[PDB]
């Protein structure tokens, strides 16, 4: 078990139809900003909208990834979550445009039911037989291929196509070896030798698979969820070219290319054919950006660009600034960071600070996350180091008081454990204190 | 192998190879000469080369017939090639 | 697909003589706005004229790029419109000249006709001579239709057709020659003789009957850039997914244009112009800017729509401020459409279709404060709130979204003027333009 | 053997008790005592490898011991743990992002261990006899491997046989196999068959004949960082990019995927997760695309603990035009916990200087050592550390062991420290070249 | 006749088996304190124990600080490693600077390898490839003849692989390392040059010595090498190919786990005695022009266990750092690196030392110079400057030349100083005239 700074946060917490519980599902405080997390989610959840965007607005250490996440765990590990950092786009192989808009594929899923129809299991015998008056001037014209396969409780002889055999010689299948057949494109797959047919007892470099279970005809319904941005990264290399240049591309360093507009229409089409015709479900996710702040004035603009697609799936954005200078722009001052036709073009969900208990109780609910028992009067004096100093760093300090505590072998934080804490770890106000009156380069 | 068997055997549980000189074959051939000589047929299960997900999408549409939902999703620039008539269009350049 | 942003408009709106209806085709007010649209999309639709670069300027949450939409809904299909950002130049593997002419031709369509047969029919053998690595591959394939049945020379690409999509004796099949298409229709025999290999469950066809080979025409449009890219090197069909065809030299551009001149002299093929937008120009280099004026003046240059939001403003690249970001010399080959501003009235019939796109049934009154709202902040701001106002009503289990509804997502989503006002009123709380903020609550 | 004596060859580590209290003088570490049970603390949240993710900044004024501290951590760390000491200069890449080297650089500081068995049969090869089946299939062959103390006769399957014949095995051949695997090694020609050619080929490598048991057991434990997985899976052979570094920014499914299935290793039991510590030294070089990117990347379960080291004031933050204390944001403060060292005092200068003389075997006398103690009082101790050596190669040119008072006044009158230097500078401005470029070549007018 | 460069005339530093610095000895004169000092770090160098020691020669310039780095360069040997370098030449294009600062650091650590070197030459007699199947050669015997006599052979099917690669026939001489096991097809005898009257063949005499030639030398590798000899991302350096390859390989970041292996394979070779490790210098001339990434890079790889003795030049004042804005500092160089630097500070000359510098470059080039243009050109050296002196030197032998004359005379040096101009001259010119000169 690990603990990463989350991992408390399970959901949103809200009960159905209603108002959000104040300490429910490792969330305390932040009411009106779990309720519209809760819309957003219900909205993200309908299934219909395009390109909304909503934008986390507060200062730091107030819950913005917090609330992010829990969407995520909201909507599921079915729908797709993308996490970004607004420093990830620019890339130096491809353009930053590249990056965004394929971030914004990352998101959409897709998924597929199918049905597969295979013959697999150990086999038996591999007998090519010919053909009566077998023509002339060729050997062994073959009529037809009778394989005999063996599984758990289960042995089928099937009638093969003649130009199955060639693939016999491709995939080097003998007998004693699990092979596996799918029915509609009839190809071999051999997946090893048999734990039984181990005959080389000293030496043998063979990889041996256990005997397959149930019938050597099974007919499933397996369901694939992919999604779309994997679509267009298969479908842009050449698939089996069998060329000496695709086999170079293998080989080298899979550099970002530039996807056109031409194939993403493509997927686009052949996706939107196969969802009017049942067998595939179109699921939108979210693209959640942290500290778009950082986002340069092109990729704000072709974020604007991009929110108006009938594909873009719903992006959740944060920042913690409050009115400050546009990236990539010189005297544009704007809130959050964020130019005013992009703010027109999103909700605002705004975030507050937290009060002494709500401090506390979050204090306390990481410390039995992170499995360790605070006594009352070291949990109060934790809470009044979270209100003279950050949050975090109250949060942050638990486990250097659970190793001093561990050091002296007792499981309690001790008063005497957190003021040792204090006197070793320093605060930033702190250091930025011994920064201003030490003149030594500290 | 001769001086740094350890190393290989690292790599050889890393990447699943079968030999151990796989590494100073490859590491001493030309790019074009080894990716002419790429005929490799077995690996080794017990490796952490993990199958990635688009490489099954390859895999299953390696021989497929058309009209197949995975068959015809990974199968667009053909559909591309086949719907534009670009079989017949003449050279310009 | 799903809901978008434009998702209402159809089209224009504008009778045969180019005057706009009140509200038409998901288009309400902006009456010269879209009549200037109008003779736009009729100059286009003539196509005797090149090279014409169309501005369209206002204030943001007017409706230029709604305008560029209709006018691309009303352009039809087999033209194309090339609707780009201007962040899109800006590559890392590409000039900023370089994808301007990859933007510009890839504008201009090219319909081809071509003369194809059409042979249907049920196959009655299939013999294919192969090597003995499989490289090369011959054969025969003997057809036949309820009136005559012929045999054919099958080449390497027929035959690989073949392979793939499974075709046995007895299949009714099309086979198109200009493009190598093979299409299996379905098995017409049903022989008692079946295989265990294959798991097809072809339904049955009829005979086809009449004669086997069908003479046909097929018309079919590629873009200019798809012949540059596809003459520019091997395996430029590849290039046209992957996008990595790095800067196209000139003598392959006007070699493409001598060709396409001979092929619209000789009436195989024939060049019609489309629209290349480009939303948001501002963002342009002033070396774009001059490209751009000296591109317009090509025989084989489309109609240039682009849209702006910003007054004088400074031009990127140099040190100064120009009208709409955009230099005098830029603006001397371009005509200028206008876009106003609107009243309650037109915001009102703007968020009613909205809500009638959205499946969103709202009241009188209801309606009425999202009008006020948009009004008074913003109209995409009312437009953002009607989907999580139809969410909150659905969780009150009622169908229709009442007044309450719109209170409460005005509650929970704020707008920019009142998340302006709670930072002004909390600075301390965010990171300001010099990077000092004050987490601590105490 | 290779290692030359550096600037922290001395330290073997944190000089602390079970009590994590630390000694006056233990394990090459002088002083800093709060640093160093701060240090200490830091350890065992590593060492119990339950939480991950914190930020702790070493923070103090130049020549003070983070390093020092960073580098006692990472010898009391132990080996087969992961860390990374790396500079924040070499983020900035050319074909890598910022985000993707600090990508690269969190992942190459968690791995996994894992187990493994080989029943390895290693001699040279005297006969390959194979049995040749009329069909073709189940080639059998008979190996009669030998060491020099016996010698078995194995039975050989069909691929053992083509994978004896992939690479050029013969008799006299040192070769070794596993047995639970089937690894193939070719280790060379054996010495007792070297003579019976006159020149040898391009590939032929000599080497011993092994001795005692044939087949042996070992026990192997692999430490494979996480970084490692990624580049193996990113490429179709990407084992060449772990070493020359072309890794080229490997895309985010890879490891997503690579995560939960490290996951899945974990709760099936043939991997576990060793988490390890990256230390960014002068973390003040970076840009705040970067700082942005630790303060999210710090967030994720499969991350290490970071220790960043400054020596800045309020100083300028990178990529920005204000000024913040220890050159970082105020969000990248605010998930960090800061050590902060101190000066030292005159009997820690003294400490410090008689340990690195016993480093470099230097035998420094007493007034020698009280001159230097008093030369990195007054100017540095880097200045009287590099005095040291230089004072040393000066009493042997004298023909002298030991170095006295008079080596050490030589080695300061030859070798100037900043504050001089300065001062000559300042004294002779017009020798110099300015920052406007000016200067006097001429020297008479 | 040999050419002369600008430190051609410098052989070392000119110290005494004591260390004392001779006043003009070695191609030096003056500058005793920096002579001493830099005996002291080649005293350090060659006592092959520190790593990561950095000194830093400032002064003005033309004082002498890139003559005393090439002086340590004469005094360690050929055998040491020397790495100069320009702060310019670390931006590089093709890879980060802090990957060609390490590999300039990794360039400046030899290692020494004794090694045989076994030949075969002459004309094949016999070519007999032996079988024994087990299709596949069991081995080949080989029969070489050169003057002195014949030898025969016994190669592995490897070498017969790589003699019927060179195409070799029965009468070729051809050329065969024992070691290596390359192959190298001479060309046919002169025994078999009359079969034809005209052939493609190329006809060389054979080996007036013996077949057999052995003889021992030594291999001068560094760890750079040995790093981008293992790090190829397209590889076959050993296949002999004199057009390019398809693909142009790059310059590539080298990640420590290759430098790791490096070394444990190298410290492995060490440990049984065949390899020796020479720790060298790198010199970095005009080190003001460095990135302050490139600084810090600096300061964390001084801190190795396998850095070399770094040498750094510069000529500033109190100078802003390069890539930085407001951080004056002395020579350019930041004051957290200035800690691990010792700083030798190199001194200007007056006239009389510069008169010996101009005597001792006119001797070194071969140019007879009268005493009074020597004073003439010693008192125009402290007026202009030291090397406009040194570089007039040779105008005023061409000009004595061209007037049948094998001594410089005075009219000489006034007419090298008409036609020739130095900075202050050019530059009153420049103030006085109006377009642009
Ligand atoms: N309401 C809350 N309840 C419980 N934990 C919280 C709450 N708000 C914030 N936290 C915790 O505080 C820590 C820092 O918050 P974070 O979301 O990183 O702040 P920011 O919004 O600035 O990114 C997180 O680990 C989060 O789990
Ligand atoms: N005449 C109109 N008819 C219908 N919808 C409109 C009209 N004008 C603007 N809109 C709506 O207003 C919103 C903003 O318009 P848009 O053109 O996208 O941005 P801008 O006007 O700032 O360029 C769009 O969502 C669009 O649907
Ligand atoms: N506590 C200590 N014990 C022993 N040596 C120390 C200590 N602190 C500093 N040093 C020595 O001082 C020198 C410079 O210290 P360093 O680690 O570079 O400090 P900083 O990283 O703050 O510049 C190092 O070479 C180290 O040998
Ligand atoms: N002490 C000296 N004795 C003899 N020649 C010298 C001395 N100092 C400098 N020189 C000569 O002066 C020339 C220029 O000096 P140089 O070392 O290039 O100056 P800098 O230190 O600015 O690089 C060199 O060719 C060198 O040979």
């Amino acid at each position: 078990t690990r603990t990463a700074a989350h991992t408390h946060i399970k959901g949103l917490g809200l009960d159905e139809s209603g108002v959000a519980k104040r300490v429910e599902g490792g969330f305390v405080g932040q009411i009106e900003a779990r309720e519209a997390c809760g819309v957003i989610v219900d909205l993200i959840k309908a299934k219909k909208m395009s390109g909304r965007a909503i934008l986390l607005a507060g200062g730091p250490s107030t819950g913005k990834t917090a609330l992010a996440l829990a969407i995520s765990q909201e909507l599921g590990p079915k729908v797709p979550f993308c996490p970004l950092v607004g420093s990830e786009l620019y890339s130096v192989e491809v353009k930053k445009t590249e990056t965004l808009m394929e971030n914004f594929r990352r998101a959409i899923g897709l998924r597929i039911k199918e049905t597969k129809e295979v013959y697999e299991g150990e086999v038996t015998e591999l007998t090519p037989e010919d053909a009566e008056n077998p023509l002339g001037g060729y050997g062994k014209t073959i009529s037809h291929v009778i394989v005999g396969l063996k599984s758990a409780k289960g042995t089928k002889t099937l009638r093969l196509d003649p130009t199955i055999y060639e693939s016999i010689q491709r995939e080097k299948v003998s007998i004693g070896d699990v092979i596996y057949i799918e029915a509609n494109t009839g190809a071999v797959k051999r997946v090893g030798r048999s734990d039984a047919y181990a005959t080389e007892f000293d030496l043998e470099t063979e990889e041996y698979v256990p005997l397959p279970k149930g019938e050597v005809h099974k007919k499933k319904e397996i369901v694939q969820d992919v999604t779309l941005h994997d679509l267009d990264v298969a479908n842009a290399r050449p698939q089996g070219g069998q060329d000496v240049i695709s086999m170079m591309g293998q080989l080298l360093k899979p550099k970002k290319t530039e996807i056109t507009e031409k194939l993403r229409q493509e997927v686009n089409k052949v996706v939107a054919k196969y969802i009017d015709q049942g067998v595939a479900e179109l699921i939108p996710g979210v693209l959640f950006i942290d500290e778009v702040n950082m986002l340069d004035i092109e990729i704000f603009t072709y974020l604007n660009k991009a929110l108006e697609s009938n594909i873009a799936p719903v992006v959740v954005l944060a920042s913690n600034r409050g009115m400050t200078t546009v990236r990539g722009t010189e005297d544009v001052i704007s809130p959050h960071g964020v130019p005013p036709d992009l703010i027109d073009r999103l909700l605002i969900v705004r975030t507050l600070p937290y009060d002494k208990d709500e401090i506390r109780t979050i204090i306390e609910r990481r410390a039995t996350v992170e499995r360790l028992q605070v006594e009352s009067s070291a949990l109060d004096l934790l809470a009044t180091m979270g209100t003279e100093t950050s949050l975090r760093y109250a949060l942050q300090l638990l486990a250097p008081c659970g190793i001093l505590a561990q050091t002296s072998n007792r499981k309690e934080i001790v008063v005497n454990d957190v003021n040792e804490a204090k006197l070793l770890f320093l605060d930033a106000k702190r250091s930025t204190k011994i920064l201003e009156t030490s003149a030594n380069y500290l | 192998p001769s001086t740094n068997y350890e190393l290989c055997l690292f790599l050889s549980k890393l990447t699943g190879e079968p030999s151990l000189n796989e590494f100073f074959r490859v590491s001493t051939t030309p790019l074009l000469k080894r990716v002419i000589e790429r005929t490799n047929g077995p690996k080794n299960t017990d490796s952490l080369s993990f199958k990635t997900i688009t490489q099954e999408l390859l895999e299953v549409t390696r021989n497929a017939p058309s009209e197949g939902v995975m068959a015809s999703l990974l199968n667009v620039e053909k559909h591309a090639y086949e719907r534009e008539y670009l079989n017949c269009i003449q050279r310009g350049y | 697909s799903l809901i978008a942003a434009h998702s209402h408009i159809t089209g224009l709106g504008l009778d045969e003589n180019l005057q706009p209806r009140p509200t038409s085709e998901g288009m309400v007010g902006q009456l010269q706005a879209r009549r200037a649209a109008g003779v736009i999309l009729k100059m286009v639709q003539n196509g005797t004229i090149a090279g014409r670069a169309v501005l369209v300027a206002g204030p943001p949450s007017t409706g230029k790029t709604a305008l560029a939409m209709g006018v691309s809904q009303s352009l039809g299909k087999d033209v194309p419109f090339t609707a780009i950002a201007g962040s899109e130049i800006f590559s890392l593997e590409l000039s900023k000249t370089e994808a301007l002419t990859q933007a510009f031709r890839k504008s201009i369509g090219i319909k081809i006709k071509e003369e194809t047969e059409l042979i249907e029919g049920e196959v009655v053998e299939i013999q294919i001579d192969r090597s003995i690595t499989g490289g090369h591959k011959q054969g025969k394939l003997t057809i036949k239709t309820t009136d005559m049945e012929t045999i054919y020379e099958l080449g390497n690409k027929m035959i690989d057709g073949l392979t793939k999509e499974k075709v046995l004796a007895g299949d009714v099949i099309s086979i198109d020659k200009a493009s190598g298409k093979i299409t299996k229709l379905g098995r017409s025999f049903a022989r008692s003789r079946d295989y265990d290999a294959m798991g097809a469950d072809t339904r049955f066809v009829q005979c086809p009957e009449g004669e086997l080979q069908k003479r046909k025409t097929v018309v079919h449009t590629v873009s200019l850039h798809e012949i540059d890219v596809i003459n520019s090197r091997t395996q430029g069909f590849l290039a046209l997914f992957t996008g990595d065809t790095g800067e196209i030299r000139s003598e392959v551009r006007d070699q493409i244009n001598t060709k396409v001149a001979e092929w619209k002299e000789e009436g195989k093929a024939e060049i019609v112009p489309g629209v290349l937008f480009i939303d948001e120009v501002h963002m342009l280099d002033i070396e774009c800017f001059s490209f751009i004026n000296r591109a317009l003046e090509d025989e084989f240059a489309p109609i240039v729509m682009m849209a702006t939001n910003r007054g004088v403003s400074k031009t990127r690249g140099t040190n100064y401020k120009s009208p709409h970001g955009l230099p005098l010399d830029l603006l001397d080959r371009s005509i200028i459409i206008t876009t106003k501003s609107y009243n309650e009235q037109e915001i009102k019939t703007i968020l009613s279709i909205r809500a009638q796109e959205e499946e969103v049934e709202l009241s009188s009154d209801a309606l009425d404060l999202l009008t006020k709202t948009g009004v008074e902040t913003s109209l995409r701001y009312s437009s953002n709130l009607i989907s999580v106002a139809q969410q909150i009503a659905m969780k009150r289990k009622n169908n229709t979204v009442e007044v309450e509804d719109v209170k409460r997502a005005y509650l929970l989503f704020l707008d920019s003027a009142r998340s302006v006002k709670y930072v002004q009123e909390n600075e301390s709380q965010y990171i300001d333009d010099q990077g000092n903020v004050q987490i601590s609550i105490a």
